[PDB]
């Protein structure tokens, strides 16, 4: 199927045919404290979201969160 | 809450950085003349070269923090300042606070400093290109160009002097001084034997533009006595006064910063110079040429049309735009580019002190960043690949993988990506060029980003790409931690600069 | 800044109040989005 | 020096001192002021009896005041600000703040460390909370950082690594998608959310960086990230044994978050970064045989056509910020009809400024959707590994324009040049691409076609100008083409990478599977009768508009179209699967080897098959869901925020004989067409007289069949 | 010109917030309002956005 | 070229000297003369070439000592900026 595999000089950092025998702990210290930071941005972000109101909900044309014109 | 601490901090600050960089060089060129009855190196381990590369190094490096902080602090006392005046209404209240100088350290050429957001971006540049440059240039110094590890230091010194100076003959004399130390780097440290007949040609097209200037220095001195930079605004040019001194400022200008068609000297002097003072030229030495101009004609009150100087810009971006494709000679081809940025950044100034000054500025910045990254990445292909043509050089990226990515991210930068000083700085110029005059910034888009673009990417692309079977016992290995963390340094800057303060943008 | 869209009655407000619909209202942040709580430093801490 | 009497020491500790708290905080309630007076009574006894009684408050409050201390020392250290609030010496300060007791007033050691405990609980997380903040960002922040950390560290991330982590970011990116999938299409869910203030782009102004999570937007990105789930776990598979596998899947992951960020964009801006980013990463993917020139070739002219696109995306960009000052796609919305009657004036031509805007971001649109004349870099682009084709070829990178136009609907629907181009060219495309698939030979080059094609069919969908047709074609077209690309990629392999099937042939044993499914998804793909790809083209014929004075060319071109897809669909099937064995010996016969006879015999990866199986399965599901959603009596689908209503769906609710009639034209051509492709003999055979009287048989059975039917019964 | 400027992001500002808060119907009837209004009198004459210089005369500047 | 001296005092260089061995005897008439360093470097287990081989938190505590004294500098300009010696948090805040 694949290409016949050939020597890969050692001096040389290249991705030809790598695995490593520690993926496991490796993909274990890669995932999480990137899912930590992702949930830090998330909660960061989430304080600046708008959503529309709900099924029961309808915006009172005078209450605060309504647009605003500018006053000259 | 602002207070005269500030105040007098930030005077402070910018005024002792000059005395800390001169008392620096003074001190090390004591050393380097007295230690040593011939001023060469001596090739052994105890030589002073290491003490001089370490002054050199570490006295830029730490003249650069004080930079930032005194950046900083000019930042501040220039916004209070402004909310001082602008704030109070009351007719009988006006802002007067008068300062009393230090008593420790005199005042240079005894000129009160003034200093300018623009000013400063520009010692900026020349901190940072400086060091860069200085990096690039260690393989070049050897045993008898020594002497010429203090350049950057000079270039420093003379840098500080223009940009904190309100004396329109220091100015001039500043902007003048670049010249010698210039010409003497490319004379006596470029290795190839063209570089002695391109010193001589960059040397005659500056000089050129550097008369042009003079005469209006002249035509402004010798009408008014003046020399505050200030008084002119009492003085008002009769018309054939004014076009007389715009013609000359332009193209004396124009002469250093390429624009069509005194650009032959650039790009002489770019292919046949150091790859390490290719750095600091294109980064930083046709900028100064910007700086004064923008100084100069903000301070005249000129009635004349900029259509013809907008259009000697266009030509020289469309010009560099479509030659950009027949270079195989890297170096060239950036020379092209760094023609192109340059001619939109004066562009960028053709309508007096209006709002495009802004993205002169940032784009001045962020080309100067770029063109950096773009000479260093060159320097480091001819220098383990021992060719910087497309023709010897193929398949960079399966032999030096670090390499071609950072070429590759390089010309993704070059691009104008979203995320980018470049792209702000191409969005502020297009947004105004649209209102302008939107054909004119049609056609000029469409050059400079799909065929200029273009022409510059086949180059870089074919060289990264390919299969290196040429030459297999003379292969090199990969960047360096040198080389590497310049480069991370360039993105980083050219990234994160987004996020100054928007108050002088 | 001045009110934008026209504007409605109380008597209607009430009219619909009795439809059964119900006034958009934003709401405060949960504790946990809440970067001034201590469930929020809590979290920090862990 | 012992653990177990350090504990026990610690637990009497923590129960004394929870006893004293409950203790303090009682007489604290009795006697609010009045506590001092007992708690501090100047008597020696009443003292060392509160003093030993309450020493675990005592030690406390004793290391809360020196902390305190210390903290507030370092705050003045460093900010060089005030005092300890006030002047008070070293010794007055611990003495008053360790005599002080009132601090427990409210602390309970119990209540406390339970809210600790139950802080972290999941049981708490409920619907309505996800409802009210989207957890979508959180996961696909996920994808992205896992790609790109992948990419960065790929020698701690070895082959299974890299496969493991991307597998499980995008899995739970996609589980997120599809719970939020529900909500926006049909319960009025959307949301805009901001990261921060990106950039400045004028002298006092600043972008931020927002996304959009609208129906528009997750039409999108549904689709695309679970193709791409099921295109990530058949590429471990289709590149198996190669150098490069980690790149190509990461290349493939970039690609993807870069889609998803287009089409899920807040603004402009974003838009442009998105387009940006697509661009470029499909311009690696194309170029990821990098050590040949020849593929560089074709990765510099997808280039090249990139770059003209963003330069007209930037310059139409610039006219909507000059026009007005803002950068907001809802408020460029829901502005732009205002500004409808505005002109620019130009060099020598005062251009409508609708008309101007409209026409570069059609012509970027077009470039990015391959039409007909910018489409030559597509037939190019296959040089690229099957999955990455499948990706970019399906819902990815030739949906690009299809998203612009929907997303900008409203400034297109006051167009003059959008209504008299989107048909034309749409129509054009679409014939062009189905007659040049029929006559293909390739099989990437027939489905790269056969998208071009698609493509110009969704373009004239959004001419005829119903949002809800065109998003069912894009969505079916996308699952099926990438059904097919990665069915023919199997094929490819199989066949040593010679794409060509006039070197394939008896092809459906040595690849069982790859022959079921291809039947499947190709008769979904072409249009054709009694499948779910039918109703996309009757849609379309319904909603084509008949005001046009090139209607003739369109109409023509549009049936030349739709029939063509027979045509390719059968070739394809046919010349790969059940044709004579025109391939390689070879091919043959080192799979045809008896000692290969076994259980886990097969020519393609059980991975493989398990992927193409679900992802056909999860897009019949979908396009049902869509078909409910939209078609049903009862109309249910979210609101596209667009007022042009197009009287289409009154041919679809409640059509009239003319056109019902109308119809069976090409209904009636298509069953030609398949009586010619099924019953046609090209080359002399032992079943000729027999063929010809097996169709004299079906001719006379279904005259006969029809009779009984309606009248006889 | 940055307090005109910043009316003119202000009023699409609160567009934007109109067309999150209120669905496609009635929303451009509520817009054709004191809104529609102050967007197409804070247009590119009276607002300088992005072009290089707003063109005012002494007058216009006083004022 | 390079002129720097390579025995350095601060530390003594790894080595092996086993690798390579000196001829010493059985010698022929047409047989060069053997070498007399035979030193090779000899790397420490569990050294990564790949990597940065870091192992130190200097970096670390410097960058989050950096945040938090950033942290709580803002802390102290939003309340000199509003006027009063400590934050006055609301009791309840909203998005925005
Ligand atoms: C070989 C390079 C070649 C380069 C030249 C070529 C260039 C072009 C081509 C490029 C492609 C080729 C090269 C890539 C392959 C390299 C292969 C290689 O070398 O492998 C080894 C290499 C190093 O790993 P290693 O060798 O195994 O071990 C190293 C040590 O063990 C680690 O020791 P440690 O554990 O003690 O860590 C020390 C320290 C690392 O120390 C440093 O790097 C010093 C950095 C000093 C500051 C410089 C500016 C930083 C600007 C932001 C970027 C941060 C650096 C991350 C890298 C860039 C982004 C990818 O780590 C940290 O603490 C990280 C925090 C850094 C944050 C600093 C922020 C400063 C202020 C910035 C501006 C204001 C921001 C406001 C934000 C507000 C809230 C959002 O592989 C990696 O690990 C790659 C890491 C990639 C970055 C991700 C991890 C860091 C994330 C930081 C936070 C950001 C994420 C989201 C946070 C969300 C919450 C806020
Ligand atoms: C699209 C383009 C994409 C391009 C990028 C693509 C991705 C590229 C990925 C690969 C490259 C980047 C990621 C890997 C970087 C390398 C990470 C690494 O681990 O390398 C190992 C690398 C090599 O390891 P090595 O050979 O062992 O060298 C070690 C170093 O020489 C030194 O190590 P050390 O252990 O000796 O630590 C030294 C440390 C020493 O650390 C410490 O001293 C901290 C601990 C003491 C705290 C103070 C205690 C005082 C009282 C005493 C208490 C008792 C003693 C406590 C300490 C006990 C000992 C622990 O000193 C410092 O760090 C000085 C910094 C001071 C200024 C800044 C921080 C302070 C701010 C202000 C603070 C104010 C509040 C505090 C006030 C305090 C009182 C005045 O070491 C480092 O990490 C050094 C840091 C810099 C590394 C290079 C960073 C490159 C960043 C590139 C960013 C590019 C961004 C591009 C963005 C583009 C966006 C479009
Ligand atoms: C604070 C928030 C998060 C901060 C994180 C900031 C991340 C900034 C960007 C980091 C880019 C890292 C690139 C690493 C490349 C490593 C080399 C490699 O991959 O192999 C090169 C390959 C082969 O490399 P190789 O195998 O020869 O060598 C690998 C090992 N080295 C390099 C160390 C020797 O060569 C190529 O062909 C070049 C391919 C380049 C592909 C780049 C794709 C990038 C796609 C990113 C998509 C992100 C989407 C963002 C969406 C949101 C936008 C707002
Ligand atoms: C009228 C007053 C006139 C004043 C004239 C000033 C005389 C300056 C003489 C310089 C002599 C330099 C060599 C000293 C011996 C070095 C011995 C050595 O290497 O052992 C390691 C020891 C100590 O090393 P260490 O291992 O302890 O490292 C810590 C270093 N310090 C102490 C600085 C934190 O000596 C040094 O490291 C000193 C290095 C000196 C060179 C510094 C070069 C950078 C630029 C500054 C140069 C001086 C210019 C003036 C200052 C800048 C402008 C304000
Ligand atoms: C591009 C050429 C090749 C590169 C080298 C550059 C050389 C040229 C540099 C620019 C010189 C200025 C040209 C534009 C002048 C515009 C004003 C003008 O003259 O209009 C009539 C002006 C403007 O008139 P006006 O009509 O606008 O208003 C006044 C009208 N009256 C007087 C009637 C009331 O009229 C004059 O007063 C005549 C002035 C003539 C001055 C010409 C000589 C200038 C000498 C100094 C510069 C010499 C530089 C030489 C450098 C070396 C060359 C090798
Ligand atoms: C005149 C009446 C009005 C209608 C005007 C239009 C007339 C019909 C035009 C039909 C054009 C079809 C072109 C198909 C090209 C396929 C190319 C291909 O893939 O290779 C050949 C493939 C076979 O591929 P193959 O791989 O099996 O073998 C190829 C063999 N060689 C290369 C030697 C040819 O398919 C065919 O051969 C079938 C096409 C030929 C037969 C066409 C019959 C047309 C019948 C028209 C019926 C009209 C009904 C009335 C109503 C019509 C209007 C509504
Ligand atoms: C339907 C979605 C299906 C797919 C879901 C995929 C998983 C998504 C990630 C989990 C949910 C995170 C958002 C929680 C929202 C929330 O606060 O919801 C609110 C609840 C509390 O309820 P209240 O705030 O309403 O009182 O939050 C919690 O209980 C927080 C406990 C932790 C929740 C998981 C955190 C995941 C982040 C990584 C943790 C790493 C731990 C250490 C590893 C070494």
């Amino acid at each position: 199927g694949g290409f016949q595999k050939y020597p890969i000089p050692r001096y040389l950092h290249v991705g030809q045919w790598i695995v490593n025998k520690n993926w496991k702990w490796n993909t274990f210290h890669m995932f999480f404290p990137t899912a930590i930071l992702c949930f830090m941005v998330w909660r960061n972000s989430m304080i600046s979201t708008a959503k529309p109101p709900n099924y029961g909900e309808y915006v009172d044309p005078q209450s605060p969160v309504a647009p605003k014109a500018i006053k000259y | 809450m602002f207070n005269l601490n500030t105040i007098y901090l930030s005077r402070i600050f910018i005024e002792f950085n000059f005395y800390f960089l001169f008392f620096l060089f003074l001190i090390s060129s004591i050393i380097f003349y007295f230690s040593k009855i011939i001023s060469i190196q001596n090739l052994n381990q105890n030589s002073v070269f290491n003490f001089l590369k370490l002054a050199n190094i570490f006295g830029i490096l730490i003249s650069f923090f004080i930079h930032i902080i005194s950046f900083w602090f000019y930042c501040i006392y220039s916004y209070n300042l402004s909310l001082n005046i602008f704030s109070d209404i009351n007719l009988y209240n006006s802002n007067s606070i008068e300062l009393l100088n230090n008593s420790l350290l005199p005042n240079y050429f005894k000129s009160n400093i003034t200093i300018d957001f623009f000013g400063l971006i520009l010692l900026t540049l020349a901190y940072i290109v400086g060091f860069v440059s200085i990096l690039a240039l260690d393989t070049r110094l050897y045993w008898k160009n020594i002497k010429y590890i203090f350049s950057f230091t000079i270039f420093l010194l003379i840098v500080y002097v223009y940009v904190t100076v309100s004396n329109i003959l220091l100015f001039f004399m500043c902007y003048e001084l670049l010249l010698i130390p210039s010409f003497l780097i490319v004379y006596f440290v470029s290795p190839s034997r063209r570089a002695i007949q391109a010193s001589l040609y960059f040397v005659i097209w500056t000089q050129l533009g550097s008369l042009l200037v003079l005469i209006a220095i002249s035509y402004i001195i010798s009408i008014t006595n003046t020399y505050e930079f200030n008084d002119l605004k009492y003085f008002n040019f009769t018309n054939s006064e004014s076009t007389i001194i715009i013609f000359l400022i332009f193209l004396g200008f124009g002469f250093k910063a390429p624009i069509w068609p005194f650009h032959y000297w650039l790009t002489k002097t770019h292919v046949e110079a150091p790859s390490g003072f290719s750095i600091y030229l294109s980064g930083f030495l046709v900028k100064t040429a910007l700086y004064g101009f923008y100084k100069f004609n903000t301070s005249i009150f000129i009635d004349i049309d900029s259509s013809i100087f907008i259009a000697i810009c266009i030509m020289g971006v469309v010009d560099s735009s479509l030659k950009m494709w027949g270079q195989t000679d890297l170096k060239k081809l950036v020379a092209y580019g760094t023609i192109q940025e340059m001619n939109i950044i004066y562009l960028a100034f053709c309508w007096g002190d209006s709002c495009a000054i802004l993205g002169g500025i940032l784009f001045s910045a962020t080309h100067a960043f770029l063109s950096a990254l773009m000479f260093f990445l060159v320097d480091c292909i001819y220098r383990r690949y021992h060719t910087r043509s497309l023709v010897e050089v193929n398949g960079i990226l399966h032999i030096t993988p670090n390499l071609g990515l950072s070429i590759l991210f390089m010309l993704v930068f070059f691009s104008g990506i979203p995320g980018t000083i470049k792209f702000i700085s191409e969005f502020y110029i297009f947004s105004g060029l649209l209102e302008a005059s939107p054909f004119i910034c049609f056609i000029l888009m469409l050059v400079a980003n799909v065929l200029g673009l273009i022409g510059f990417s086949k180059s870089w692309f074919n060289a990264t790409f390919g299969m290196p079977k040429k030459n297999t016992k003379y292969l090199p290995m990969d960047l360096s931690f040198k080389e590497s963390y310049i480069i991370l340094y360039c993105f980083f800057f050219l990234f994160i600069f987004s996020y100054f303060s928007s108050i002088f943008f | 800044m001045q009110n934008a869209y026209p504007e409605i009655t109380d008597q209607h407000r009430e009219f619909l109040k009795k439809q059964g619909l119900k006034v958009y209202e934003p709401k405060p942040l949960p504790d946990q989005i809440n970067p001034f709580s201590k469930t929020y430093w809590i979290t920090n801490a862990f | 020096f012992n653990s177990i009497l350090f504990l026990l020491f610690f637990i009497v500790n923590l129960y004394w001192f929870n006893s004293g708290l409950i203790f303090f905080n009682s007489v604290y309630k009795i006697h609010h002021d009045a506590w001092t007076l007992i708690f501090q009574t100047d008597s020696i006894l009443n003292k060392l009896k509160i003093y030993f009684f309450l020493l675990p408050l005592y030690i406390s409050s004793f290391i809360h005041s020196i902390s305190t201390w210390y903290y507030n020392y370092i705050l003045n250290f460093l900010l060089f600000s005030e005092n300890l609030n006030t002047n008070t010496n070293f010794v007055d300060y611990i003495t008053y703040n360790t005599l002080l007791l009132s601090k427990f007033e409210d602390f309970n050691l119990f209540v406390y460390i339970k809210t600790l405990l139950i802080t972290f609980d999941i049981r708490q997380i409920n619907l309505d909370f996800l409802n009210e903040y989207p957890i979508i960002l959180l996961t696909g922040l996920l994808f992205l950082f896992t790609t790109i950390f992948s990419l960065i560290c790929l020698s701690y991330l070895g082959l299974y690594g890299v496969f493991i982590l991307n597998l499980a970011s995008i899995l739970l990116f996609w589980l997120s998608m599809l719970y939020y999938f529900n909500l926006i299409v049909s319960e009025n869910y959307y949301y805009y959310i901001s990261l921060g203030k990106w950039m400045y782009l004028s002298n006092g102004f600043r972008v931020s960086f927002d996304l959009l999570i609208d129906l528009t937007s997750i039409s999108f990105s549904f689709l695309t990230l679970t193709i791409g789930v099921f295109v990530y776990i058949y590429t471990f598979s289709y590149f198996r044994y190669e150098p490069l596998v980690e790149r190509l899947i990461l290349f493939l992951n970039s690609f993807m978050i870069s889609m998803i960020l287009l089409v899920s964009s807040g603004n402009f801006i974003v838009l442009f970064l998105g387009w940006e980013l697509i661009g470029l990463t499909s311009f690696f993917l194309i170029n990821f045989w990098s050590t040949r020139v020849g593929t560089l070739k074709a990765a510099f002219k997808a280039f090249s056509f990139n770059k003209l696109s963003d330069l007209f995306l930037f310059f139409a960009i610039l006219i909507i910020f000059s026009t007005t000052y803002n950068l907001d796609i809802l408020s460029f919305n829901n502005q732009i009809y205002l500004y409808e009657s505005y002109n620019i004036d130009m060099f020598y031509w005062s251009i409508n400024l609708i008309e101007i805007i409209s026409f570069f971001f059609i012509s970027c649109a077009f470039i990015k959707s391959a039409q007909f004349g910018a489409h030559i870099w597509l037939p190019d682009s296959m040089e690229a590994p099957v999955p990455a084709s499948a990706l970019i070829h399906s819902a990815t990178l030739v949906s690009a324009g299809i998203y612009l136009l929907l997303r900008l609907s409203p400034l297109f629907e006051l167009s003059k040049y959008a209504y008299f181009i989107l048909p034309l060219i749409g129509s054009v495309t679409a014939f062009y691409g189905g007659l040049v698939s029929a006559f293909q030979s390739d099989t990437k080059k027939t489905l790269a076609y056969s998208t071009i094609s698609h493509c110009g069919f969704l373009m004239v969908s959004y001419s005829t100008g119903v949002l809800e047709f065109v998003i069912l074609y894009l969505y079916v077209h996308g699952f099926f083409k990438a059904a097919t690309f990665l069915c023919v990629g199997n094929v490819n392999r199989f066949n040593r990478n010679i794409q060509d099937f006039k070197r394939m042939g008896g092809f459906y044993k040595y690849l069982p599977f790859e022959c079921l499914a291809s039947f499947v998804c190709m008769i979904n793909l072409s249009g054709l009768p009694l499948t779910l790809g039918f109703y996309i083209k009757h849609l379309l014929f319904i909603g084509l508009v008949e005001s046009y004075t090139l209607y003739p060319l369109i109409f023509s071109s549009l049936i030349l179209g739709a029939i063509a897809g027979v045509f390719y669909s059968y070739r394809l099937f046919y010349s790969i699967f059940f044709d004579t064995k025109k391939g390689k010996k070879a091919i043959y016969l080192q799979a045809s080897r008896i000692i290969l006879n076994s259980k886990f015999y097969s020519n393609t990866s059980l991975a493989s098959n398990l992927s193409i199986t679900f992802l056909v399965l999860i897009s019949y599901t979908v396009i049902l869901y869509l078909y409910c959603t939209t078609l049903n009596n009862y109309y249910s689908l979210s609101d596209l925020k667009s007022i042009y209503i197009n009287n289409a769906y009154s041919y679809f609710y409640k059509p009239d004989y003319n056109f019902l009639n109308a119809v069976s034209i090409l209904n009636w051509f298509v069953i030609i067409l398949l009586i010619s492709v099924i019953y046609l003999n090209w080359r002399w055979s032992y079943y000729y007289t027999k063929s010809i009287d097996s169709l004299s048989k079906f001719i006379l059975f279904s005259f006969f069949f029809f009779i009984f039917s309606k009248y006889i019964l | 010109e940055l307090f005109l400027n910043e009316y003119r992001k202000r009023i699409n500002n609160e567009v934007r917030r109109a067309a999150i808060l209120t669905p496609t119907s009635s929303l451009r009837e509520k817009m054709n309002h004191k809104i529609a209004d102050q967007i197409l009198d804070l247009s590119s004459p009276h607002v300088r956005g992005a072009h290089f210089q707003a063109v005012r005369s002494w007058t216009d500047a006083s004022k | 070229r390079q002129n720097f001296a390579k025995n350095i005092t601060t530390t003594d260089i790894p080595k092996d000297s086993h690798h390579f061995a000196a001829k010493r005897s059985g010698f022929t008439q047409t047989e060069q003369a053997p070498f007399a360093y035979n030193d090779v470097y000899q790397y420490p287990k569990d050294y990564k070439p790949w990597n940065y081989n870091y192992k130190g938190n200097g970096v670390l505590l410097a960058l989050f000592l950096g945040s938090a004294f950033s942290l709580v500098a803002y802390e102290r300009s939003y309340a000199s900026k509003t006027g009063r010696y400590q934050r006055k948090v609301q009791q309840n805040y909203y998005q925005i």
